[PDB]
Formats: C-alpha cells, structure tokens, sequence
RNA sequence: CGCGGGGUGGAGCAGCCUGGUAGCUCGUCGGGCUCAUAACCCGAAGGUCGUCGGUUCAAAUCCGGCCCCCGCAACCA
RNA sequence: AGCCAGGAUGUUGGCUUAGAAGCAGCCAUCAUUUAAAGAAAGCGUAAUAGCUCACUGGUCGAGUCGGCCUGCGCGGAAGA
RNA sequence: CCAGGGCUACACACGUGCUACAAUGGCGCAUACAAAGAGAAGCGACCUCGCGAGAGCAAGCGGACCUCAUAAAGUGCGUCGUAGUCCGGAUUGGAGUCUGCAACUCGACUCCAUGAAGUCGGAAUCGCUAGUAAUCGUGGAUCAGAAUGCCACGGUGAAUAC
RNA sequence: CGGCCGCAAGGUUAAAACUCAAAUGAAUUGACGGGGGCCCGCACAAGCGGUGGAGCAUGUGGUUUAAUUCGAUGCAACGCGAAGAACCUUACCUGGUCUUGACAUCCACGGAAGUUUUCAGAGAUGAGAAUGUGCCUUCGGGAACCGUGAGACAGGUGCUGC
RNA sequence: CCCGCAGAAGAAGCACCGGCUAACUCCGUGCCAGCAGCCGCGGUAAUACGGAGGGUGCAAGCGUUAAUCGGAAUUACUGGG
C-alpha cells in the first residue's frame, strides 16, 4: 500500500501500548481534579504542597498533552498524503513527510519517559549472571543465557566486556561476569534482574528428560567517584591524659596519651603505645579514620540488606521468562508476551520483550 | 503471600541468594517411556 | 623519623651478589585418551622485572627519591 | 545635604514555552515619551503585589566632596 | 507472486578425501593390452581451422553394426644424478572456450606466466589375510553446465597369520 | 541423663522428641564383575599401506551476518538428507505487492478459447490496441477456458519423532 | 385426640465418582493453581485440580476434624514368635 502511511500504523503500534498502560483517559481525568485542588484560595498556607503539586501537574502535562494530540496526527499525517497523492502534489507530497517526525519526535517526548524511571540509566554496568544447582544442564544454560546476551549486546551496538569467568567441571559455565560499556547500557538491562526458567530435554542425562532448570541474572553499575571519610577536624575532639605509669619520673609528667571522641558518633579513639603525643596522635587519628570509614561500609550495607529484603519475599515472582523448547515457545511470565521464535530469541530478538517490560516497568 | 526461604540473613544479592534455594530446585520430569519409566500400578488399575 | 631484606608471567619461587640472551613447578589455551570428566601424553603462548630519575656501550641488575610489604628496634629514668 | 513629585514604554521580556514576572544558575545590555528612569541597589512575598535608592527638576541657598602623600593618637589588647 | 543477495560468509578447531615429498621417479617420442555402461529439444566419428578448451559442416545410431572413446599403469630408447633439483603444485595476473536469459559475489575447462607449503610426518589412531591390500584408468546415476564424492567395472598384484 | 562398677578407656541397666512408610529375610529371572572354564571376529599378534604434519575439495562445530534454511550432531552425525546452492532448487534475508487466493470443488453474472504488439517498472502486475468463434435438437444454455464477488474452505518445508 | 378449606397448596438439601469403596465423560489451568486418609495425582488429550452435565451414597440431616475400641493373631490367657 504505502510503506509512509503503513510506519503510521507502527507509530500506532508503538502508542497504543502507552495508551493502554498509563490510561491517557484515566491519566487526563486525574488532571482536571488537582486542577480544583490547585484552583483555590487557602493552598498558599501549605507552600510545600503547592510546590510539590505545582511540578506535579506539569508531570502530567508531558505525558497527556503528548497523547493528546497524538491521536489527532494519526489521522491527519495519514490523510495529509491520502489527498497528496491523488493529485500527485509533490509539494503535498514532500509535506507528509516532516509530519512523519511530528508525532514521532512526540514518541521520543515519551521515550524521555520510558527512560525516566532511573537514576543511573546512562551508566555503564555489569551483567552478572549465576547458575542453579541443575547438574551439569544448568551448567550449559549459564553458557547459552551468557551468549543470549552476548550477541545482543553487539546487536546494538554496545561494547562487552567480559571481567570475570567460570567454567563448568564437564560442559558449559557456572558464573560469568560480564561489564557492559556504553552509555545507557545499565538503562536497558534495568529489566534484566530475576531469574530465568528453561524447559528443555536435556542430553547430558543418558535416559534424557526434560529438565526445568535456572539461571539467574543480576545487574549493577557499580560506577562511583565519591568517597568520603570525613576527617574535617571541626568533628574529633581530643582529649590528652597522662599514661599508667612506669617509666618513674617522666612518664607520669608527661600528658603521652591521647583520645579521639568523634562529634556527630561518640565513638572513641584512644592510643598509647609510643611515648610522644605527636606520635600517639598520627596513630589515634589513623585508627579513627578506619574505624569511621568503616562505619560507613555497615550503613552501606545496612540500606543494602534492607534493600534485599523487599526481594527476598518475592520467591516465585523472580521468574522473567520461560524458555520452553520442548514445544518451542518463549513466555515472560511478567508481562505476558507469548512467541514462537526460539530460533531467533537465541539471536537477541528481544527488543519484544524490553518495549514490552520496560515501558510497562 | 510471601515466600519463606531457607537462609537467615541475606547479603549483596537477593535473586542469586533464591537461586540456591530449594524453590527453584532442578525439577525432572519422569520420563513416560525408556529409563526410569516402570510402574507398579500406574493411573488406572483395572484387568 | 632509625636498620636490614623484599616487589620478577595468573599464583608461588629462580636469576641480581660479580651488569647484555629472563628460568622451574602449577595454572591458562589447543589437540589426543574415555561414553563423559579428572588424571595422563604432546604442542604453543604468556612477564620489560613496583614507578620515576640518574650513570653506563648496555639496567630486572649499581646508586638515589617515593609508594608498598615483612621483620627488628622504639631504651635508662 | 534635606523637604516636596515622577521613577515610566512596549515587558506576564526569550529559561527547555513548572514558578522568580526590574530579584537563585537564567541572557544581554534596545529604542522611544523626556525635567527623569538602570530591562536594575536592597527588602519582600511559590510568583506577583507594595515601599525606597539610582538619575533628574523646585526650594531655604553657599562652598563642598572623593582619594593621595604624611606627623601624632584611637580600637584590635583577656591570667592567675 | 517477484527481483537481488545468502546457504559459497572467516582470527579458529575437527572429521572424511585428493595430490606429493621423488630416481620402485618426472618428462619427450613411438607404442601393447580390457570390462561394464549410457545415448533422441540425445550422443553427435570422418574433414577443415586452432598451440588448445572447442568452433563450422555433418552421416550413423534410439542401438553386439554408430558415437561417447587413442584406457592408463606397463614396454623400449634418451635425458635429468640428489637438489627444494626438470620434485611438487597452491595462489595470483593477463588472454580465451563451453552451458545458460545471466558466469559479479558464485561454475567447469584451456592457454601463457608466476610458482608457496611440503624432504618420510608429535601424542594418538585406521583398513585388510586372496585375486584382498596397495596402485592406475574408464563409465553411469545426478545434470543446461557444475566433483578429488557416491555407485560400478577393469588392468597389475603382495606381505603375514609360530 | 541418672544409678551401680572400674585406676582409666569404658561396661551394664536404658528413654524421648523429631522424622520416613519403609527397613529386612530366603529365593528367582536378567544385567554386571579389575570372577572361573570354553569359543569366535582384523580384535590382538605377525605385516603391508594410510590418518594426524603440508596445499586443496567437502561437511560440521564455532564466530560473523540483514540471512548465513531446517534436520543429522558418542560408537550407530560429520563427501550425511543433497543422485550435484549462478536464476530455478529455496523452505532463508531485504525490499516491492496480492488476498477467498498460485493449486481444489460448488454458485450467479458477463464472455468461446486462443494469437500478435506497445507503454510503465528490477520484476510481480496494471493500462490498453487489433482478431476469432469447435460440440446441439438445452439452442433465453450444457460441455471447456478467462474474469469479478460473498460464503464453505484452500494453504503451511509451522510445533511436538516425547 | 375428632370434624371443615373454590388449596399440592408452606416444607431438599449434603458429600463423593483412580484404586481401597457403590459411582462417567467433556471444557478451563498446564508440577502453576490445588487435591489427600494411604499409594500417590498435576510436566498442554487429567474420570485423582477447578467448573459444569449426569451417577451414586445418605436424607432434615449430611461431611470434616477430635476420642475409644474394632480391623490389629501389629502385646497373641482364649490367640504369635
Ligand atoms: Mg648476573
Ligand atoms: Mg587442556
Ligand atoms: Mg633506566
Ligand atoms: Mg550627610
Ligand atoms: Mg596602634
Ligand atoms: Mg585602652
Ligand atoms: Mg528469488
Ligand atoms: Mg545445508
Ligand atoms: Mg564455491
Ligand atoms: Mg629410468
Ligand atoms: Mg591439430
Ligand atoms: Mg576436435
Ligand atoms: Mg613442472
Ligand atoms: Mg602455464
Ligand atoms: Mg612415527
Ligand atoms: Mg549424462
Ligand atoms: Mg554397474
Ligand atoms: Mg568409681
Ligand atoms: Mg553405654
Ligand atoms: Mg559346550
Ligand atoms: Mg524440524
Ligand atoms: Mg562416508
Ligand atoms: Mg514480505
Ligand atoms: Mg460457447
Ligand atoms: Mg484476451
Ligand atoms: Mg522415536
Ligand atoms: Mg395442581
Ligand atoms: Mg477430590
Ligand atoms: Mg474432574
Ligand atoms: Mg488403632
Ligand atoms: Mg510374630
């Protein structure tokens, strides 16, 4: 028919799916009753709920009034050529054209919001990737999910590199740790934490059965350039007193020992092995430095650990996709995309499975 | 609702931690005919 | 801050003392052996010797500074 | 130096067409109505609103103001 | 339904084959000795042209009469005399023939030139005991053209089994 | 654990909670043994000639790619299906297109079929420009072919050798 | 307790259906959700899951837990090794 009026339709195919998620009817309804709750005369004596709501409705602003007039190009950029080509107005011809990149660049204002949902989609990040216990099947499927998306990550244009490796006893991997380079490579991958499932037959047992194995793939960025000890002297009081006592006379004068009592914390520091404050001091504040820094590698964990457990009570809701070769078809149990393609899934065909799972994300 | 797993304390990664936890266990369909595929009395006793 | 030794492939040790061409075991990679793995047999690759500077025909080597590691010392009051 | 008037015009001026609208990082320094007005010196309010100074006239009407070179002082200066 | 590309891509590795490392050999000339098989929009002698692959003309035969199609090793004479040699044959450049709408990715063959690796082959491993092994040549199925593969026939013809 | 005994090591008397739905005995049919007896095959021994080394043909795993079609992938896959990928094959990839359709039966309507040539395009196709008319006693249609149309369906080298 | 009403009028549910143990097949889910007393069923043709059709077992009562005994001659005197 027309390959100009039929990207139309895939412009469509690309809408529709933000039109059905977000529910651009329920999403424009919600406007008109802050808009009520903005209109009003007593919303100065709470600034900060203004000011929260303020930024709030232009929020809704770049989602809605992006699909609001996106349904209205539909029919116009397809009708605007419709009536162009019928005269063959090459002018008319020529101006269906740039309305291609109206809606489209609109798609991209949406596509600001595909990405929006990160605070380190642009970083680079690693593709950790763990194999369950399986025998030796599971062994091979760390090997076969490690090149799945190994070869999709040079589909696209991202750089690999592989940091760590290990090999399986009879065939296959047991843990590869791979660092994707590039820039928004952890913003794609970001839907790639969970566990897969594989059913296949497996020909590593002599009597082959069809084994249900997993793998598991974890991501991360692991990129930062900030690291504070804070050693700012305005914290760490000192306190100087003198030592037990036996070197007669001159120890029992000399105010040797010293004690660092941190500000903020209260944790102290005191040191007195060698005989001079100086050198008691250099000591007392190094010990001081660990054991601050060291303080902080606990908060670190701490929000880590709290962080695993909103994970660790999911159980059976890690799953992401269930490779099912022994009938051929691929089901991600997350969204709900079904396909038959588990010749081309192994090539990285899953750019079905990220427009789905990112954007519904 | 939520899934009781068997370790106590969790650190630096929670879909790995579950992936060496008895629920996603390596599951071995009995195979119907071949090694491994005799029964006494099967789905339906009658002769 | 003192004194002595050390930093050599992925790991552990040689060689430095008295300068030129860096070695051994393990590991890694490829191929055989076996149904398959381990092991075994065979072949090959891999380190400018912590870093910078100086001297020298030539620096892993001799000297110096710094960073790092280990041991000793850090005393009479 | 005081006391009396104005202190405007487009301009809610382009941020990236969330909010500083003479006022956070925004840019740049326009031309006219002209005794006179900087798209700005400060306070202020999510923002505005509002009140003064910049600059200019009337007026009681004379000297006055800002630096530099220097003599001698002042504050900084709390112990048994 | 359709054209072009791809199944022929290329740092690597393996399996199965062909051809050699030479003198029981290569090359030059003359030349002896077979079986089976295929053939009609098919195979297509004699003759002429060409260094050739073939081109032109063109009977015979759908068949023990015709064509494909001089079988090659072998034999005799001569030469090279043990070197990367006249061993070996890949690769590439230039010039052509056939088939086919079409030979570029991607054909076969010929011609001229070029002419690498390879000098008896690590661990290891394979086939075979009679006209077998080894070694040489021809045909057919497939097919417009396109094999060292497959299928099949024939020539020469061992060694050892205590 | 407590009690008795012992120098000690321990001995003796002797539970429960919890957990599984089997543990065990003799015998029987097979398979297996680095068990025995007997026997066979190129299995070994005795030998000849090859493979792995070198170039090339072909297939495969990989890697790559828009795609490198799918399948075979211990022995018993790897010159395998393919008895032959320049188009075709072809199922693959990109792009261009048609959908009750390239192939099939039924129905109504309009026309014998069929032949020649031009324009546009990579082609598929679209638009035309000339021409003709075979069988019966339906002859206002049956028998053939072309075209449009809706409804049944057509089609699949799409999945499962589990 | 006995007589009268243009009146069937006011009165039927509950488990189970693989075997033990009376009682069969289709849709939906695909080792997931669930069933259970025991053996064990569910891995895309389930009579064992869920829901319907029928079928059976009982019935103003059924079904599930709980307790004792029986089956248990698996505490055996009757009656074992
Ligand atoms: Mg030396
Ligand atoms: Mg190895
Ligand atoms: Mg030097
Ligand atoms: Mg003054
Ligand atoms: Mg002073
Ligand atoms: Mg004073
Ligand atoms: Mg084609
Ligand atoms: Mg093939
Ligand atoms: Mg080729
Ligand atoms: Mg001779
Ligand atoms: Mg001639
Ligand atoms: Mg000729
Ligand atoms: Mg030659
Ligand atoms: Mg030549
Ligand atoms: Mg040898
Ligand atoms: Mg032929
Ligand atoms: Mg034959
Ligand atoms: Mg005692
Ligand atoms: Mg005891
Ligand atoms: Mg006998
Ligand atoms: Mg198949
Ligand atoms: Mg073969
Ligand atoms: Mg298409
Ligand atoms: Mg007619
Ligand atoms: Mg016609
Ligand atoms: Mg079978
Ligand atoms: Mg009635
Ligand atoms: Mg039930
Ligand atoms: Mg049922
Ligand atoms: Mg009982
Ligand atoms: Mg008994």
């Amino acid at each position: 028919i027309n390959p100009v009026n039929n990207r139309i339709q895939d412009l469509t195919e690309r809408s529709d799916v933000l039109r059905g998620y977000l529910d651009y009817d329920a999403k424009k309804e919600r406007l008109e009753e802050v808009n009520a709750e903005l209109e009003q005369p007593d919303v100065w004596n709470e600034p900060e709920r203004a000011q929260a709501l303020g930024k709030e409705r232009s929020s809704l602003e770049a989602v809605v009034d992006t699909l609001d007039q996106m349904k209205q190009g539909l029919e116009d950029v397809s009708g605007l050529l419709e009536l162009a080509v019928e005269a063959d107005d090459e002018e008319t011809f020529n101006e269906a054209v740039a309305e291609l990149d109206a809606l489209e660049e609109k798609l991209a204002q949406l596509e600001f919001r595909r990405m929006f949902s990160g605070e380190y989609d642009s970083a680079d990040c690693y593709l950790d990737i763990q194999a369950g216990s399986g025998g030796t099947e599971a062994q091979d499927w760390a090997s076969m999910l490690e090149r799945m998306y190994l070869r999709w990550a040079e589909s696209r244009g991202f750089k690999t590199e592989i940091i760590e490796e290990s090999e399986g006893e009879v065939a296959g991997i047991k843990s590869v740790t791979i660092k994707i380079s590039g820039d928004y490579a952890y913003g794609w991958l970001r839907t790639e934490t969970g566990v897969h499932r594989l059913v296949r037959k497996s020909p590593f047992d002599s009597g082959g059965r069809r084994h249900t194995s997993f793998s598991s793939a974890f991501v991360y960025p692991e990129v930062d350039d900030d690291i504070d000890i804070e050693i700012n002297p305005a914290d760490l009081r000192i306190d100087v007193y003198r030592t037990s006592g036996a070197g007669g006379q001159h120890v029992n004068r000399t105010e040797s020992a010293v004690r660092i009592t941190h500000i903020p914390t209260g944790i102290v520091t005191q040191c007195q092995n060698d005989r001079s404050q100086h050198k008691n001091k250099d000591q007392a504040m190094k010990q001081m430095k660990a054991k601050l820094y060291e303080l902080e590698m606990q908060k670190k964990n701490a929000e880590k650990q709290a962080m695993e457990d909103n994970k660790s009570d999911i159980g059976w809701g890690s799953q992401i996709r269930s490779y099912v070769l022994d009938d051929s078809r691929i089901k991600d149990l997350r969204t709900g995309v079904e396909t038959r393609n588990t010749q081309a899934v192994l090539d990285g065909s899953l750019d079905q499975f990220i427009e789905a799972s990112l954007k519904a994300g | 609702s939520r899934y009781q797993h068997t370790k106590g304390q969790i650190k630096d990664n929670a879909i790995e931690a579950l992936l060496h936890d008895p629920l996603f266990r390596q599951r071995v369909e009995k195979n119907k005919k071949g090694k491994g595929s005799y029964m006494r009395k099967g789905k339906h006793g009658n002769r």
